[PDB]
């Protein structure tokens, strides 16, 4: 099971948790809107469980707990409850993979207000995700006329500018180093080629390892 | 670097809410403007006066020229007034780069018509403003 966390770029091995948000991350983008449904529902038990194991932490703000409540609040952001440069980075791109997607534009609007608040708590890792919002806030700037919309994204412009003096010490491929790369790719809409992938070969004999450790 | 060159977009947006080429987005693009000059200063200001060159050389046939020219001349100087204004206090030398291609247009401004009145008190708040650094270029000129 390395060999598939390489081509499908989520490794449970690197975060369990986030890797978890991320493959369900699929299912806002179902045409289905009850399958949309279940996938919250699935974000609600999971959190439910994972507040659970500590003691009385449901709907607070916990490390373990943070990347739900990233997945639940299209449907805060304290610096010292997790003081992580890795988790903050995946937490943004979580929300960045939100946005993309999305045309909802109260989810864009509700979203941008605490991406607006993640550029001025978080400048350190703000480049990681810049380049991925860059194809929105080229044609958001020069064409969206609502400027409750705007201040957000104005705010952002604002906080990027301001701190962009700094070389990157985040940059966009620390991603790729710690084996979480393409999260965007598989929050992704769905092809419709309708046709199977090629790593799906290697799962084949993941199949065929299972098996052989439990029957006997 | 290359994605934070939106600047230029909010440049260009500035010229698509030009009159002579939605009034709440105006107004949010020239604060942005003023509160991006504040640290990136250079840029704003070369775009800026690209596009006071570029509504000084067109569209003299029409109308559009007296009533066009004579809002968005006030909107690009009170737009540099603001920018100015803005606290830069940084020399960045520029004194051949820049300023010479200021002070052309601010004599093609107050150099000499019922219109031209209210535009010479405004190009001399920006000469006002602009004075309060780089003396030496405008000193050496006279």
């Amino acid at each position: 099971c390395k060999q598939m966390d390489h081509f499908v770029g989520l490794n449970f091995n690197s975060n369990f948790n986030f890797a978890l948000v991320g493959h369900l991350l699929k299912g806002y983008r179902h045409p289905s809107p009850a399958i949309v449904a279940r996938t919250v529902r699935i974000l609600h038990t999971l959190l439910t469980l994972v507040n659970k194991h500590r003691n009385c932490d449901k709907f607070e703000v916990n490390t373990q707990s943070v990347a739900y409540l990233a997945a639940l609040l299209t449907v805060l952001l304290d610096e010292e409850v997790l003081t992580d440069p890795k988790i903050q980075a995946l937490l943004l791109t979580v929300l960045a993979t939100l946005v993309k997607y999305t045309t909802d534009e109260f989810d864009q609007r509700i979203l941008y207000e605490y991406l607006a608040e993640a550029s001025v708590v978080f400048p350190k890792v703000f480049p990681v995700v810049h380049n991925l919002l860059d194809s929105k806030i080229n044609t958001l700037l020069s064409l969206c006329q609502d400027p409750n919309l705007l201040n957000p994204i104005h705010g952002i412009v604002q906080s990027v500018v301001y701190h962009e003096e700094s070389p990157p010490q985040y940059q966009t491929s620390y991603l790729q180093s710690f084996g979480f790369n393409g999260l965007w790719r598989f929050a992704g809409p769905f092809s419709k080629q309708t046709q199977i992938p090629d790593y799906a070969e290697l799962i084949v004999k993941f199949l065929d390892a299972l098996i052989d450790t439990y029957l006997p | 670097h290359r994605p934070v060159e939106w600047v230029q977009a909010v440049v260009s947006r500035f010229d698509e809410q030009l009159p002579i080429k939605t009034k709440v987005s105006t107004e949010h693009n020239k604060e942005c403007l003023i509160n991006i000059s504040k640290y990136k200063f250079s840029l704003v200001i070369s775009g800026l006066t690209t596009i006071l060159k570029n509504v000084n050389n067109m569209r003299i046939f029409g109308e559009a020229a007296e009533k066009n020219l004579y809002l968005s001349q006030l909107i690009i100087l009170d737009t540099l007034e603001k920018c100015l204004a803005g606290q830069p206090k940084d020399t960045m030398r520029l004194d051949e780069t820049m300023l010479v291609k200021q002070l052309l247009p601010e004599i093609c401004h107050f150099l000499h018509n019922q219109h031209a009145a209210e535009l010479r008190n405004s190009a001399s708040g920006v000469l006002f403003s602009l004075s309060c650094n780089n003396f030496n270029a405008v000193f050496s000129r006279i």
